[PDB]
């Protein structure tokens, strides 16, 4: 029983970009339905709450006139209008049914919305090698810098995702040069090394870049 | 002194009054022996054998009449004795006709009407015509001519059809053009009919039983009206007849009722010919009354007589009333002929009659006829010319008892009706059959009945023309002016040929109704529920009695609409010293099973009706009562009549520039003729209303009348059944008459149909009122608006020529079209029965909404009929104590839809009006609700229309149309106050406006604000009422509301104080919120001589004693509210003691247990009562260790007298006797509670708040502080 | 707008214990007998779940060691006994009045026996140096706590400024961290210096760790 909020993307600021939320397995035209947002690694936020009818809307000062939203309660769905953002309009943003007279019990996984002037830029992917003068114990580790991309978010896995176990990926850095950087780093034996390889799989969606990176001495 | 000589049939011809006589024959007739017994009027005491020579024998017809009585009697009236006795009784008739004003009257008439002359083929001169006249043999042979009005003879084969039978000609419609001819009624005082009636047992209690007999009078009345018309010339032409529908299984499969015959028969039959028809006919005899005048004007010229032209003219002149001029010129004047013709279509009724001889009657001819009797009026002992039947000083005096045939039993010998029981019928099935009668179906007219020229525009002008009931008043008024001599004479004429030649007048025509008739149904029709109660009927030893039929299949094929309890009861099994003994226990059963009794229009409601009849609708089992509530009465109905109001046709006033009289005249003229279009429209649905709707109601309860006999009757064979195997023996030692048994039952079934009687009636007025009215109503109130409108620019536009006056006018104009003209039945129905069921009904200002919303059998309707639609909302919340009380939340989804029905409102109804409701508003919780006005009730439709809404505080009326322009009422009240009357407790709100004044809002019936609303409108009729939170910002915000109404006028002061108590339910105790106060159910304590205190135990057991304490705290948010602290204190809880109520609701007397909260352990009340003093120290005792202490308190709400009160539990002894009120001492100490007598001695001599006055606080989430 | 404050600021605490998360409210978060307070459990990169509506009930399927508590201006989230999988930012929300307003936060984080890195050195790529600049990777792996000092040094001489660390969550099979120090240096000055190396003090090491290389 869930709901499916698409819309987002990278949006020039001053731009405006529309949300939906998808609903299904609950009579939707008879809940209240809210949004909350929360910005990356930061507080959440109550956004919009409307009304099961659609006729009344509440706004949070933030960004009171600035967004709106509605719904299409024959299609069970819901919306939020987004004008001239600001880029603290940065945030994940989830919309959410509010069961009454309770809480907000439902949740969606949260489409991402970014504001900035800069454009989109795919990652350079290097190696670290394991050096080599290793031993010992026991124990070597090798990986991937995924440097110089925007916006977030990269993803890696290794080995298809067959390797997992012994596997650490960083959270990405804003460097001064206003891009993003971040690395992928793995325990594995000293012994497994020249005959087991290890490739390093990276996905800049917002680009479409495709990089699986064999890192190697 | 009417009949001068006594005659005797053996007394000698004479050649003047006593002779044989010759009539108008087809060929050759030999005479026959007539007496004259008054100038102009003959009597031929002879079996009408000759009049028509298609009826050879006075043997029955080889197929039957279709006429639900008949009588053949070939032998009768062929000996001397007969005729002799026949002649006298004909003659004492017409003496007791004679005896009254009105047959004076109505005799006169008759004796005056000469017969036109007539025949001349040429236009200068007057002839008589022969078939109107008669010849005389005198004893030497030689024969006189005699002009003749009226003649009686003895019947034709069926002796109790008594007809007016004239003779004609080949051109002229003699009896409908003006001229008349003469009459022969064929008659009989031998024989009379019985009826029977069923609407005298409300005035007259210990009336009759069985069959009634007609008084022979009022028959000889009814034909001689007949003649009368006839001998005008005025009868109505029998092609034109009151036509029924006849293919449905419940329509009567057929029957002719005659235009003629309505008129006729008078009373409220007369009342089925709509209005555009009677002024037809009017129209039509006063024309064919000009052209006579016209003829006289021509004729120079007189035949066949010495007597003189002018003589003879003159004559006329007095017929007809004419008004003759100085030259001889004869004309016709419309308001003497209007009335003379009222005299003899109005004036000369049956019904009138019937007032004149005081008889029971039928009163409609649609109460058919049942059976007949022999009689014999000429002894006095038996019937006199002035009492009739119910001779003065005896038994017979008293309830129309001369007339009831058990009764008077050696008056009226029954006979033989020769139309066998079922000759005509339909046949009613199911997917087993039936023989239903034709003449016990159902009456339905067809619409094709009903004209009229409502959608007529007229045009006013200055001339226009103003009009200008009938009551013995005004009869008395016609008789005075009558001139009661100058007789007009028998005279002297050229003898005619000795055999007149002459047809009677052809009638139709009239065809044979289709003979059932085959209809497969899918219910039992309420005709097979009746015939199920019937048998049998019957020997041996049948009836064993039971519900659920089949019953039918057998015997003993006797169903009842009792219960179990009485059909067991009666199914035994019983001998032999016990039966005498069962039988008055069955005279006990019998009389609660059938005076049974149990909404504000239906007061009374019968509840075994619907299993009876199965009603019908017939849905079943038998709560009958409960969708009697739902629907209304339009559940009784078997076919729903269509309510048929066009749009008025519109007025247009003519302006006569520069004159001021004629403008004036013309608006006066104007609204005055408005004024006539209500009584138009209004009478047209009375005529309606009686026709289609009466009828059926009048049917069902003269079948209720039957199944009550039905069961009797049943009961009364097993009675006998059972008493007839016995002793017997002994036998002769329990003498048993069952002349007592069907004494006593008859009693008994008519203080049931007494009951049954006002049950109907109400039905059928509510009826008429919420569902025909209203539709009409509808149409006059836009009729009125749009006369408005075309009168104000009448006076803007003359408005010099009208200088001086201009405001004196829009006042007129304004105030006469702002109101509603009042609906008085009493102005279209005679009848005492029904208007005293309205009198009844108007008295009560709720059967007068148009809304009126109640939750009744799991929905909520409009009990005034008025919605078309209600759609509730997905979640809208009733409250399962009482449903009626409605919870609405801040969910778009938590509304109510009220949709009106189109042709019932109109646009100017929200002019003058009103509306009430109770709320209950719960506690403003939150900052943002300090600014936020929210909609609760809306009717507005494109900015225009009303609406009530809430604030912080306040409860808000709002105007506003049609482009403006508001205006608005406010009930404040705060939230900063210990204790309030308002916050989150039930109040009553009533709003009344008014389009020339203001605004008013009301508070639990106590004014509040009011503001001028004259500045506008006008407002927007909305079709809409919607019941929602629009516009509350409060998340968690919510109301109740209950009772909702509308009214279409401004409710006064004493109404709405009214309306306020009967609502108030001061039967039912009450918790603090307003709420119904039930048991088991955990209150917090509040003291009103004391609000700043609550309860404690110092200590449990008797050595401890109950107390208040104080202070209560407060509550309070910041801002919004800061109240006293409602939750303290030690809790009581009312517990059951003895009941019944399967339910929880604590009522007025109810006897109880209370029990107080102690640390979560419940203990009860009580003291001991034998302690020294008046007051009486209460304590908290362990339940069981009560033991013989006094705890037993009766609940109050009242006192006696009936004023309400807030002293709750008188405390009592075991005994039974008052202890107390429990109250609370203290100027010494410390303040105990006691039970306190003196309490009880104060209430009596006033109602201030006391000691003793508590409330009973439970937690609700509207008050919302936490415990 | 009501203001949410929430404490303690962060809240670190070994399993099977008791979690105290003190929220306090401005104003009154209480309409109707009901106090409108919620309670959320955040793990990262998922949606809110919801534990504790109307600041007493628990929601079906939560378990029983959380509970709720209070009312007006202050309510209170306790687990009867924590988990390790119980780390997460908790979050309490009022939904009395518009505008609906979150705490900002309760971190909880889990304890345990003291756990030494393992720490990685790793040279720039040859591929990055001809691209125009150098990045040396330093990699903490497997340690609690999570403070560290680890200082890069370039022939023996100090960097500041021109390095960023990195650190993951408590990757829950044991509640252990690692950071990731990321000196970037242009192509130019780093083949202008030979031995590379960071160095590392943590409560864990008996004495500071230093990891090298030169370029070749
Ligand atoms: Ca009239
Ligand atoms: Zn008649």
């Amino acid at each position: 029983v869930q709901l499916q909020e698409s819309g987002g993307g990278l949006v020039q600021p001053g731009g405006s970009l529309r949300l939906s939320c998808a609903a299904s397995g609950f009579t939707f035209s008879d809940h209240y339905m809210y949004w909350v947002r929360q910005a990356p690694g930061k507080g959440l936020e109550w956004v919009a709450t409307i009304s099961d009818g659609g006729s009344y809307t509440y706004y949070s000062d933030s960004v009171e006139g600035r967004f709106t939203t509605s719904r299409d309660n024959s299609k069970n769905t819901l919306y939020l209008q987004m004008n001239s953002l600001r880029a603290e309009d940065t945030a994940i943003y989830y919309c959410s049914r509010y069961r009454y007279d309770d809480a907000m019990d439902y949740w969606g996984q949260g489409t991402l919305v970014t504001v900035s002037s800069a454009s989109t830029k795919g990652p350079s992917v290097f190696p670290l090698a394991p050096s080599s003068k290793s031993t010992s114990g026991g124990t070597a580790a090798l990986g991937c810098l995924v440097k110089d991309y925007f916006p977030e978010p990269v993803t890696v896995s290794w080995n298809s995702g067959a390797l997992t176990s012994g596997v650490h990926t960083f959270p990405a850095v804003l460097q001064s040069s206003g891009l993003y950087s971040l690395s992928s780093v793995v325990t594995v034996p000293s012994s497994s090394l020249g005959t087991q390889t290890y490739i390093c799989n990276v996905n800049h969606k917002p680009s479409n870049t495709k990089v699986d990176k064999k890192v190697e001495p | 002194p009417f009949v001068n000589k006594q005659f005797n049939y053996k007394d000698p011809v004479n050649g003047v009054d006593i002779a044989y006589i010759k009539i108008p024959n087809v060929g050759q007739m030999q005479p026959v022996k007539a007496f004259k017994i008054h100038n102009k009027i003959w009597v031929i005491p002879e079996r009408d054998t000759f009049t028509n020579p298609e009826e050879g024998d006075l043997n029955p017809p080889p197929e039957a009449k279709q006429v639900p009585v008949s009588y053949y009697d070939s032998t009768y009236l062929s000996t001397d004795n007969e005729k002799d006795n026949y002649l006298k009784g004909v003659t004492k008739l017409f003496e007791r006709i004679y005896s009254t004003d009105l047959g004076r009257m109505l005799l006169t008439s008759i004796v005056r009407g000469i017969p036109f002359w007539g025949g001349s083929t040429i236009d200068t001169e007057l002839k008589v015509i022969d078939t109107n006249c008669i010849n005389v043999i005198q004893p030497d042979g030689s024969y006189r001519s005699e002009e003749l009005n009226l003649v009686i003879i003895g019947p034709s084969a069926d002796i109790i059809q008594f007809e007016c039978k004239s003779f004609g000609h080949e051109v002229l419609n003699l009896t409908r053009n003006g001229y008349g001819s003469t009459q022969y009624i064929r008659f009989s005082p031998d024989f009379t009919f019985g009826f029977e009636e069923s609407l005298e047992v409300d005035t007259n209690p210990l009336l009759g039983a069985g069959k009634f007999a007609t008084d022979p009078a009022v028959t000889l009345a009814h034909e001689l009206i007949h003649a009368g018309h006839r001998l005008y010339g005025i009868a109505i032409n029998p092609n034109r007849v009151f036509k029924v529908n006849t293919n449905a299984y419940y329509e009567m499969s057929g029957l002719e009722v005659s235009f003629e015959e309505l008129r006729t028969f008078g009373g409220h039959d007369a009342k089925f010919i709509d209005s555009l028809q009677e002024n037809e006919f009017r129209l039509y005899y006063y024309n064919k009354f000009k052209d006579i005048a016209s003829t006289l004007n021509k004729a120079k010229s007189i035949v066949g007589t010495t007597a003189s032209l002018q003589y003879m003219k003159n004559v006329f002149k007095e017929k007809y009333l004419l008004s003759e001029d100085t030259s001889g010129k004869f004309s016709v004047d419309k308001l003497k002929f209007d009335k003379l013709y009222k005299m003899l279509t109005e004036i000369y009724t049956e019904d009138n009659f019937v007032k004149f001889f005081k008889v029971l009657n039928r009163k409609t001819y649609l109460n058919f006829d049942k059976a007949v009797f022999k009689i014999n009026i000429v002894p006095k002992v038996n019937y006199t010319i002035y009492d009739g039947f119910n001779l003065r000083n005896t038994n017979l005096a008293a309830n129309f008892n001369g007339q009831n045939t058990e009764i008077n039993n050696m008056n009226f010998t029954k006979l033989k009706n020769f139309t066998g029981l079922f000759e005509f019928y339909k046949l009613l099935c199911v997917r087993l059959c039936i023989k239903v009668n034709n003449w016990d179906l159902f009456f339905s007219p067809s619409e094709d009945n009903f004209t009229n020229d409502l959608n007529k525009g007229e045009e006013i002008t200055s001339d226009t023309n103003i009009e200008a009931n009938i009551s013995l008043d005004l009869i008395q008024q016609y008789y005075l002016t009558f001139n009661f001599d100058n007789e007009p004479e028998n005279i002297s004429i050229e003898n005619l040929s000795s055999d007149i030649i002459g047809q009677l007048e052809l009638m139709p025509n009239i065809e044979r109704f289709p003979n059932g008739k085959k209809y497969e149904l899918d219910k039992y029709t309420m005709f097979h529920y009746l015939r199920a109660q019937e048998f049998e009927h019957g020997k041996s030893r049948i009836a064993l009695t039971n519900s659920v039929n089949e019953a039918l299949l057998n015997p003993s094929r006797v169903y009842t609409f009792f219960s179990s309890d009485y059909v067991k009861k009666v199914n035994k099994a019983t001998e032999a010293a016990m039966f005498l003994g069962w039988v008055e226990q069955l005279v006990y059963d019998f009389t609660d099973e059938t005076s049974e009794v149990s909404i504000a229009d239906i007061t009374i409601i019968i509840p075994y009706i619907g299993p009876a009849l199965n009603i019908g609708n017939m849905l079943y089992k038998d709560d009958f009562v409960g969708a009697l509530i739902f629907s209304g009465a339009v559940i009784l109905l078997e076919f729903i009549p269509e309510i048929a109001i066009p749009v008025l046709g519109t007025f247009a006033l003519v302006s006569y520039i520069a004159n001021k009289v004629l403008t004036v005249q013309t608006i006066d003229n104007a609204l005055s003729k408005r004024n006539e279009k209500w009584d138009e429209v209004y009478k047209y649905i009375v005529t309606n209303w009686l026709a289609k709707v009466n009828t059926q109601i009048d049917l069902i309860r003269k079948k209720m009348k039957e199944a009550l006999e039905n069961q009797a009757e049943a009961t009364k064979a097993i009675i006998n059944y059972q008493y007839n195997q016995y002793t017997e023996e002994e036998k002769n030692n329990i003498n048993f008459n069952i002349d007592d048994l069907s004494s006593k039952l008859n009693e008994s079934i008519n203080k049931a149909m007494i009951n049954i009687n006002k049950f109907l009636n109400q039905c059928s007025v509510s009826y008429l009122m919420n569902s025909m009215i209203p539709y009409g109503v509808k149409r006059l109130e836009d009729f009125d608006a749009s006369l408005k409108d075309a009168l104000l620019k009448y006076i803007y536009d003359n408005r010099g020529t009208l200088i001086g006056q201009v405001d004196r006018l829009k006042d007129k104009v304004n105030n006469t079209l702002s109101t509603d003209i009042p609906f008085q039945l009493s102005k279209y129905v005679d009848n005492q029965r029904l208007l005293s069921t309205f009198t009844e009904y108007i008295k009560n200002i709720i059967n007068t909404s148009i809304l009126n919303l109640r939750y009744e059998s799991n929905h909520l309707i409009d009990l005034s009929r008025y919605a078309s639609k209600i759609n509730i909302g997905s979640k809208v919340n009733f409250d399962p104590i009482d449903k009626n009380q409605i919870q609405l939340f801040n969910l778009e989804s938590s509304k109510i839809e009220v949709i009106l029905k189109n042709a019932i409102v109109y646009n100017s109804m929200y002019e003058n009006f009103s509306t009430s409701f109770w709320i209950r508003i719960p506690k403003y919780f939150n900052s943002i609700s300090l600014n936020n006005e929210y909609t609760i009730i809306n009717c507005m439709e494109n900015n225009s229309g009303w609406k009530v809404s809430l604030n912080y505080g306040e409860i808000i009326w709002t105007l506003q149309d049609t482009q403006e322009i508001k205006q608005r009422v406010v009930f404040k009240y705060s939230q900063m106050i210990n204790i309030s009357d308002y916050i989150n407790r039930w109040i009553f709100v009533t709003i009344t406006n008014n389009r020339l004044n203001n605004s008013k809002i009301y508070i639990n019936g106590r004014l509040i604000d009011q503001k001028p609303i004259s500045n506008l409108g006008n407002i927007h009729a909305s079709n809409n009422i919607m019941f929602k939170l629009d516009g509350c910002r409060d998340t968690h915000r919510y109301i109740w509301i209950k009772y909702f109404n509308l009214f279409d006028k401004e409710l006064n002061e004493k109404e709405i104080k009214d309306l306020y108590d009967n609502q108030s339910n001061s039967g039912i105790l009450k918790d603090f919120w307003g709420d119904y106060l039930q048991y088991d159910k955990p209150y917090y304590m509040l003291n009103l001589y004391d609000p700043n205190k609550y309860v404690d135990v110092n200590n449990v057991g008797i050595r401890g004693y109950m107390y208040l304490k104080g202070p209560r705290g407060s509550v309070m948010t910041t801002n919004i509210y800061l109240n006293s602290s409602l939750y303290r204190g030690t809790k009581f809880i009312i517990k059951k003691y003895a009941s019944g109520n399967k339910d929880n609701i604590v009522r007025n007397n109810d006897r109880v247990y209370i029990n107080v909260v102690v640390k979560n352990k419940e203990y009860r009340l009580a003291t001991n009562a034998s302690q020294a003093g008046v007051e009486k120290i209460l304590s908290a005792l362990e339940i069981p260790d009560v033991g013989n202490l006094s705890q037993v308190v009766v609940m109050k709400s009242k006192n006696d007298q009936g004023i309400t009160n807030k002293c709750k539990m008188n405390l009592q002894d075991n005994n039974g006797n008052d202890i107390g009120f429990i109250g609370f001492h203290q100027f010494n100490n410390i303040a105990k509670l006691v039970a306190s007598n003196w309490y009880n001695r104060q209430i009596e001599r006033s109602s201030r708040t006391l000691g003793c006055s508590w409330e009973f606080i439970p937690v609700d989430d509207g008050w919302g502080e936490r415990p | 707008e009501i203001v949410l404050t929430q404490s303690p600021a962060t809240l670190s605490l070994s399993p099977g214990e008791r979690a105290t998360i003190s929220c306090r409210a401005s104003e009154s978060v209480d309409s109707y007998g009901h106090s409108f307070m919620q309670w959320y459990q955040q793990k990262p990169g998922q949606a809110p779940r919801l534990l504790i509506y109307r600041a007493s009930n628990l929601e079906p399927g939560i378990p029983a060691r959380f509970s709720g508590s209070g009312s007006g201006t202050d309510f209170t989230l306790t687990i009867s006994s924590l988990e390790p999988e119980d780390f997460a930012v908790y979050y309490c929300q009022q939904g009395n009045e518009v505008p609906f307003t979150f705490g900002q936060g309760t971190k909880v984080e889990i304890k345990r026996t003291v756990a030494a890195p393992s720490v990685f050195i790793f040279p720039p790529s040859d591929e990055q140096l001809k691209s125009g600049t150098a990045s040396v990777v330093c990699l903490l792996n497997n340690f609690y706590p999570r403070e560290a000092k680890v200082q890069w040094k370039v022939d023996n001489a100090l960097q500041s400024g021109n390095s960023q660390e990195s650190v993951t969550e408590q990757d829950s099979k044991d509640s252990t961290y690692s950071l990731s120090s990321t000196l970037t240096l242009s192509k130019a000055d780093y083949e202008k210096h030979k031995v590379y190396a960071c160095e590392v003090t943590h409560q864990g090491l008996s004495s500071p760790v230093t990891k090298s290389f030169n370029r070749g």
